[PDB]
């Protein structure tokens, strides 16, 4: 729906309010996801400068090459 | 060193004199300064 509140419980948006803080989009695996990777979180973070990057808490063999730490 | 030449040591020995001498052996002092390998950052991560 909106950045403050969305239509899904597993999605959280970190909307910046100042010029010196970052932005983050985090999604939590569940429901139709695998039981093994249940409750894990994948987040897309944005620095206030304007660079995007990806990170996740899943196992390494489940981590895509574009989201490797 | 500071070895003390005590003259006729045998003579004063005959005299029965206890003898002492302010003496130094060939001492040595070493200082080693050793640099330290100090970590700062990392990024490529792999598990095996």
């Amino acid at each position: 729906s909106t950045a403050a509140v969305t239509g899904q419980t597993g999605l959280t948006i970190t909307y910046p309010a100042s010029a010196t803080e970052s932005a983050a989009i985090q999604g939590t695996f569940g429901n139709s996801a695998a039981i093994k990777i249940k409750n894990q979180t994948l987040t897309w973070t944005r620095t206030p400068e304007g660079a995007w990057s990806c990170a996740t808490t899943v196992e390494a063999k489940f981590k895509p090459a574009g989201c490797a730490s | 060193r500071r070895p003390v030449s005590n003259g006729n040591f045998q003579q004063r020995v005959k005299a029965g004199d206890i003898v002492v001498a302010p003496y130094t052996s060939d001492g040595k002092i070493t200082v080693k300064l050793v640099a330290g390998q100090k970590d700062i950052s990392s990024t490529p991560d792999y598990d095996y």
